[PDB]
């Protein structure tokens, strides 16, 4: 058996991904949701208003945006899960869910029923063998190397500064205010 | 004579047609607009297979929805 997985590392606003032991997430851009704020009749143009990729780049003065994953919080579930065929695209993956595991991220102190709607689609819909989703601290703690200290990051909307000691953690030491650059 | 001596009346020696003598963009300069030069086989092939599908082709000022749009489904 021979299953590299794919480091996905989510977010506020961005998202990173690329295949374990890379060195550059392949493939990374953020929540931005559009669909063609305007009208067309005449042909020429593509059909299916949902254009999110390089295209919305190229596209911006025409379609609208939208970030469903509130404070690293999804609400439009069905467009989070377009978002990941997006990322199932073949230029964008060319794997299957059942080809290769994933890991991901866990932003703390949210309502797991969102983890479990999210295992439910990547094991069920998509039939992925594992995948694991953790705490954005421990990344930074194999960055670093270090496994002791505090960690506060920050995306578009969240912020969180974790305080652990060797990699063992201390849930009540642990805080965050949640609002950021957007 | 087919009328001289019996009508001395009628027109002859006339030269009533009135004669004459034989005696005979593309400012590109400016930037302005393009042309193409056409090839309808070529837009033709340009524009060849567009299965546009019109579910719902309505484009009247009717307000009871979001928005319209027709000519939307593809293959
Ligand atoms: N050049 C920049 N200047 C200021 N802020 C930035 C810049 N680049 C990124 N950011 C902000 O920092 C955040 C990156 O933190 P990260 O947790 O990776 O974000 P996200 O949570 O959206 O993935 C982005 O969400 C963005 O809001």
């Amino acid at each position: 058996i021979a299953n590299q997985p794919v480091v996905i590392d989510n977010g506020s606003g961005v998202i990173k991904a690329g295949f374990a032991g890379d060195q550059i997430p392949k493939y990374c851009f953020p929540n931005y949701v559009g669909r063609p704020k305007h009208v067309r009749v005449m042909a020429g143009a593509l059909e299916g208003d949902i254009f999110i990729g390089p295209k919305a780049e190229e596209h911006r003065g025409l379609l609208s945006i939208r970030y469903p994953m509130e404070h690293g919080i999804v609400k439009d579930w069905n467009d989070m899960e377009r978002i990941w065929q997006y990322v199932y695209s073949k230029d964008q993956l060319q794997t299957f869910s059942e080809e290769h595991p994933v890991l991901l991220t866990e932003a703390p102190l949210n309502p797991r029923k969102n983890r479990e709607r999210a295992a439910e689609v990547f094991f069920e819909t998509f039939n992925v063998p594992a995948l694991f989703i953790s705490m954005q601290a421990v990344l930074s703690l194999y960055a670093t190397g270090r496994t002791t200290g505090v960690v506060l990051d920050s995306g578009d909307g969240v912020t969180h500064a974790v305080p652990i000691y060797e990699g063992f953690a201390m849930p009540h030491s642990i805080m965050r205010i949640d609002i950021a650059g957007r | 004579d087919p009328k001289y001596a019996d009508l001395p009346g009628i027109a002859r020696n006339e030269p009533d047609v009135y004669e004459t003598s034989d005696l005979p963009q593309e400012e590109l300069t400016s930037t302005s607009v393009e042309h193409i030069i056409v090839n309808p086989n070529a837009a033709y092939d340009k524009f060849k297979d567009k299965r546009v599908g019109t579910k719902g082709l309505d484009f009247s000022d009717r307000i009871g929805k979001t928005k319209r749009t027709g000519y939307e489904s593809g293959e």
